[PDB]
């Protein structure tokens, strides 16, 4: 049903290391229906080349997805996960914090 | 040692003219297959994604699928028309079996409409469910009529599936046992408002999903820990974050205890 709203969580495959290569992860979950849009941002701008896993669902039938991309952190640049779904009025964006 | 096989199907109908259905199978926690609806074929994700099946048995199944995906969407649009159901549609299927020590196996087949169960396969025919809108028996009476589709499903759950899985298992031995050691590190999470902050344990890169992470500060176990969900890493491993909310005063001496299959007896411990 159009009632379960997505839960967004952002993290790094590796310990942030300014200048060092890494992967940015965005786990969108527990939403429903499946239709949904998700972008990885770099200072507000979407990253052109990002990939995700096959969308699946949990036992409670809610869908879940993992979007990710290679990136290199830098004290100035801030990344974030932008998500849009029917259960939400505005595309919620969740920022990435190297400490959480 | 939960190594069931979960074959999931997501069919989405925007209206009776716009549809898409995609699938994927999970053996234990590993996605072994992927069946997009742009491909006329089920993608193998692992070198053993074919279990013990000769390219002939596989093909037979594949066709069973080609036709099935084709026949499933045709059938859905009709039940829609008939039982008069609004059109944005969401159908989900969860079928499978998990092989047990030597002999028997259990299997399942649950379909969900609009995020909720509505029916499933019991014994040899279809049974509506707990809550299961009343119109569902209408659909069911009909389904229960198609004898072959009702004998194919059957043979599949109690017959093929197990055989398939048992194969998948032996030929997959190599990777399901695999164990990856996680690396951990600490950091402080912003203080919401107290004159105090919050600590953060970070554990990532482990394989068998099961993990134990506690902020048991004093060597003598402590409490208050706030485990997060176990998130995935596109490299088969996972990530976990346990936080604690403390007073900076005695926030010292605390510690983060990590227990995990990959680590034999060594529980990693990081002192703040
Ligand atoms: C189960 C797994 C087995 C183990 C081995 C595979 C493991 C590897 C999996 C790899 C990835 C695959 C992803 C998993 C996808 C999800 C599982 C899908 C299971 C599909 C099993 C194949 C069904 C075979 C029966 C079928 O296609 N029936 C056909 C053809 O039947 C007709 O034609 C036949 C000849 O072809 C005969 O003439 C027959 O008499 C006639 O009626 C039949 O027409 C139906 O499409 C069968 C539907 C079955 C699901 C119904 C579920 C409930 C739906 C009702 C909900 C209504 C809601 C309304 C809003």
């Amino acid at each position: 049903m159009i009632q379960r709203t997505p839960k967004i969580q952002v993290y790094s495959r590796h310990p942030a290391e300014n200048g060092k290569s890494n992967f940015l992860n965005c786990y969108v979950s527990g939403f429903h229906p499946s239709d949904i849009e998700v972008d990885l941002l770099k200072n507000g701008e979407r990253i052109e080349k990002v990939e995700h896993s096959d969308l699946s669902f949990s036992k409670d039938w809610s869908f879940y997805l993992l979007y990710y991309t290679e990136f290199t952190p830098t004290e100035k640049d801030e990344y974030a996960c932008r998500v849009n779904h029917v259960t939400l009025s505005q595309p919620k964006i969740v920022k990435w914090d190297r400490d959480m | 040692r939960l190594f069931p096989l979960r074959c999931l199907q997501i069919s989405s109908f925007a209206n009776s003219s716009w549809t898409r259905t995609d699938g994927l199978a999970w053996l234990g926690e590993l996605q072994t297959h992927s069946w997009s609806n742009d491909s006329d074929t089920v993608r193998s994700l692992k070198p053993w994604s074919q279990g013990t099946f000769s390219d002939q048995q596989w093909e037979t199944l594949q066709h069973i699928f080609r036709v099935y995906r084709s026949s499933f969407t045709r059938d859905v649009k009709e039940f829609a028309k008939m039982l008069r159901l609004s059109y944005p549609l969401e159908l989900q299927v969860s079928a499978g079996c998990e092989v047990h020590p030597g002999n028997a196996s259990n299997n399942f087949f649950h379909v969900a409409f609009q995020g909720k169960d509505i029916l499933s396969f019991q014994g040899t025919s279809w049974e509506p469910t707990q809550e299961a809108p009343l119109w569902v028996n209408l659909a069911i009476q009909v389904l229960n009529q198609d004898k072959w589709t009702r004998e194919t499903v059957q043979w599949l759950l109690n017959g093929t599936c197990p055989q398939f899985v048992s194969g998948l298992l032996e030929s997959g031995k190599s990777e399901l046992k695999k164990q990856v050691k996680p690396k951990a590190w600490l950091s402080r999470g912003p203080s919401p408002g107290p004159g105090r902050l919050l600590l953060v344990c970070h554990v990532s890169g482990f394989y068998p999903k099961p993990v134990w992470v506690k902020w048991m500060r004093g060597e003598q176990e402590q409490q208050g820990t706030q485990p997060g969900d176990i998130l995935p890493n596109a490299d088969e491993t996972w990530y976990l974050r346990a936080t604690l909310d403390v007073v900076a005063g005695e926030a010292a001496g605390l510690s983060c205890r990590v227990k995990h299959s990959s680590l034999e007896g060594q529980d990693i411990v990081l002192y703040w």
